[PDB]
DNA sequence: TCGGCAATTGCCGA
DNA sequence: TCGGCAATTGCCGA
């Protein structure tokens, strides 16, 4: 309850509030993210999540590539 | 903001929106924790602050390479894909 | 540090 | 799909 995403606040429809993306998203397969209340624009369920994730990929590619923790 | 660190809150004052830290919580010395929506967990947002330096450093290094924007897991807009347990 | 009302937002239910 | 009200909140003033 202390965050419903996108789809469920426009659908004006209980969120079970779940993570990554919750349940009802899950179900029906549409990406499931959270919207930005002052910009209007979409973004992700948890940022520190989406940063943590972020990097991870960074490195991974970076590693491949020959480099590391520059 | 709905964004308020886990000390304004209580003391119930306005809570200082800049990273890593809000206004009251510097001065008052603290450590400045943010208690995330979704996952309902702490976060300094220091935390945050360096984890995004990290990108930014991420992302010299690997335009550098040449490269720029990667595909990920946990996501953005309502037109990326979705997540799935262990897999990407 | 709080009472406490304004905004905000979850969400019934039809 | 949504009206509209419950429940949260940010945070003022004392
Ligand atoms: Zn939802
Ligand atoms: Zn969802
Ligand atoms: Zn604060
Ligand atoms: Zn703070």
């Amino acid at each position: 309850s202390r965050t419903a995403c996108k789809r469920c606040r426009l659908k004006k429809i209980k969120c079970d509030q779940e993570f990554p993306s919750c349940k009802r998203c899950a179900k029906l397969e549409v990406p499931c993210v959270s919207l930005d209340p002052a910009t209007g624009k979409d973004v992700p369920r948890s940022y520190v999540f989406f940063l943590e994730d972020r990097l991870a990929v960074m490195m991974r590619v970076l590693k491949e590539y020959g480099v590391d923790p520059t | 903001s709905r964004t308020a660190c886990k000390r304004c809150r209580l003391k119930k004052i306005k809570c200082d929106q800049e990273f890593p830290s809000c206004k009251r919580c510097a001065k008052l010395e603290v450590p400045c924790v943010s208690l995330d929506p979704a996952t309902g967990k702490d976060v300094p947002r220091s935390y945050v602050f360096f984890l995004e330096d990290r990108l930014a450093v991420m992302m010299r290094v690997l335009k550098e390479y040449g490269v720029d924007p990667t595909k990920i897991r946990g996501n953005i807009p309502a037109t990326s894909d979705d997540e799935p347990f262990d897999l990407k």
